[PDB]
């Protein structure tokens, strides 16, 4: 009547803090970090398709400012646009920017396919000072500055081009605004200017902005850009009476648009990841993670706290 | 726990139970040892290894979301934007907090269940052979050797063989 049989359990030295519904310090054997707290200094090239913008944003990137002459025929899940690029053309603005660069970077693409357009007795293809392209004066390869006659003269613009391919198209065009009254007149004859672009359900009219803004690369006239899309089966109207920056032709656009923008200075490099935040891809199984809010890919839930702790065993009664 | 046991009528774990998450502790007459149980230990992992692969199973393959980090105040369109991804935030700020609590709180449960599970066991192993101590261990009533003691832990023990001489230790 003399022999014990006991039963127990594990349990270790130190073991792990852990939170319940009732405590928020109860010790468990061992335990699992669910909020990935740790970066990589550097983005992964793969297996998503990044392309680096480099000098030019994404909007300088579609305008075809110098410098931007990589990005041309760029496929892009991810657009990295980094923060020290710079204005390398004619200083202009766009109305609706935000939405202008939206709409690229989701679209995930610039496959521009040129075209002709037949206009007047223009003069086409003016530039400027302001986008030197090495040496010489030059301008956004994508627009084409249309500014009157040699012979003094541009009558009424109004061309139409017709969309029978299978594929919805983005024109990009401008309005030119002058400095003062001897300006225009002779850049653009007739004042006031104007430009109307429409389709068979759509328009945009746009009067000239004559004044002089501060000196910005050597010029105190702007550019106001704008867009159009031409879905297939409909057609694009160019009205112009002055102060066009006509189109030399059309990006195309995907019909689904699955891509998007990253703005970070944070480095490419060779590792392999499938989520990016602004400080760098993340590496990682966990389900949360507390280092930025800008994340894009197939990435943990950003949260606010620094540690969730998961308990993975027991409590711990050593002894 | 909910059971009791562990930091219960357990008073504590073993350090010296390195092979298994429960076990059996004996004394007999030809000495002491300690054993692991694998039933009740594999019955623990598999409920807590299963919790870690619901976890780690999600997606949320995000791509084009909406701007985030903002230079200088614009107003209205901006206040929404900055609105929703805090709202954002805090909700599944809280989720994560509710779900590790949840989830600690039942694997303790759990835990603390399957030590209560094999203690009885092995009481209902034994009958009327044995008595409760009340710290997790039997008295048993009967010479037990070493290929008793493994009878017991591997459920082959039959309480019939020893049960005239356990029912005299007891009760006389
Ligand atoms: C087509 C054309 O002739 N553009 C000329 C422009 C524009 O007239 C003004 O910039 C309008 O603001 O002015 C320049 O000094 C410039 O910017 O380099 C010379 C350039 O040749
Ligand atoms: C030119 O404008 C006229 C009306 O002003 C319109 O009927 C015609 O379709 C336009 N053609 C082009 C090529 O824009
Ligand atoms: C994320 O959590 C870690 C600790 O786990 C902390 O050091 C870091 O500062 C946190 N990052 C934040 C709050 O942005």
């Amino acid at each position: 009547g003399n022999p014990v049989i006991c039963m127990g359990h594990h349990a270790v030295a130190n073991g792990t803090m852990v939170k319940t519904l009732a405590d928020d310090q109860v010790e468990v054997v061992t335990a699992q970090e669910l909020v990935e707290s740790q970066n990589l200094p550097e983005l992964c090239p793969s297996p998503l398709r990044l392309v680096d913008g480099q000098t030019c944003d994404i909007i300088n990137g579609a305008l075809g400012s110098p410098g931007c002459d990589h990005l041309n025929g760029a496929e892009w899940d991810v657009f990295i646009e980094r923060p020290n690029a710079v204005d390398t053309c004619y200083p202009f603005d766009v109305p609706e920017y935000q939405s202008l660069r939206s709409i690229l970077a989701n679209n995930g693409k610039f496959e521009f396919i040129a075209e002709e357009f037949q206009w007047n007795t223009v003069k086409q293809n003016g530039k400027s000072g302001a986008c030197k392209r090495a040496n010489v004066n030059d301008f956004f390869n994508r627009l084409n500055w249309l500014v009157k006659s040699d012979g003094n003269a541009y009558p009424l613009q109004n061309l139409t081009k017709i969309n029978n391919g299978d594929y919805a198209r983005l024109y990009i065009w401008g309005v030119h605004h002058p400095s003062t009254d001897t300006e225009q007149t002779n850049l653009y004859k007739n004042n006031p200017g104007g430009v109307t672009v429409s389709t068979k359900t759509s328009q945009t009219s746009v009067v000239p902005n004559i004044g002089s803004r501060p000196l910005v690369r050597g010029q105190s006239g702007r550019v106001s850009f704008y867009w159009t899309i031409v879905e297939p089966g409909d057609l694009i109207v160019f009205n112009t009476i002055g102060n066009l920056i006509a189109p030399r032709g059309h990006y195309k656009l995907n019909n689904q648009k699955k891509s998007t923008i990253l703005n970070t200075a944070i480095p490419i490099g060779s590792c392999v990841s499938k989520c990016h935040t602004d400080k760098g891809s993340l590496s990682t199984t966990k389900p949360f993670q507390n280092i930025s809010r800008i994340a894009v890919g197939d990435c943990p839930r950003y949260v606010k706290q620094g540690s969730l702790k998961l308990a993975t065993g027991m409590r711990n009664i050593p002894e | 726990g909910l059971f009791g046991a562990i930091a219960g009528f357990i008073e504590n774990g073993w350090q010296g139970l390195i092979d298994g998450w429960y076990g059996f502790r004996h004394q007999n007459a030809e000495g002491t040892g300690t054993a692991a149980d694998l039933k009740s230990t594999q019955a623990a992992i598999d409920q807590i290894n299963g919790k870690l692969n619901r976890l780690i199973e999600k997606t949320n393959d995000k791509y084009h979301q909406i701007e985030k980090e903002f230079e200088q105040v614009e107003g209205r369109i901006q206040d929404l934007e900055k609105y929703v991804e805090d709202t954002k935030i805090d909700l599944w700020s809280y989720n994560a907090e509710l779900l590790v609590a949840l989830e600690n709180q039942h694997t303790i449960d759990v835990t603390d269940s399957e030590m209560n599970k094999l203690f009885e066991r092995v009481r209902r192993q034994l009958r009327e052979n044995a008595e409760d101590k009340g710290n997790g261990c039997f008295e048993i009533f009967h010479k037990c050797d070493n290929n008793c003691i493994e009878s017991i832990r591997n459920g082959t023990y039959d309480h019939d063989i020893y049960r005239d001489e356990a029912i005299n230790n007891r009760f006389q």
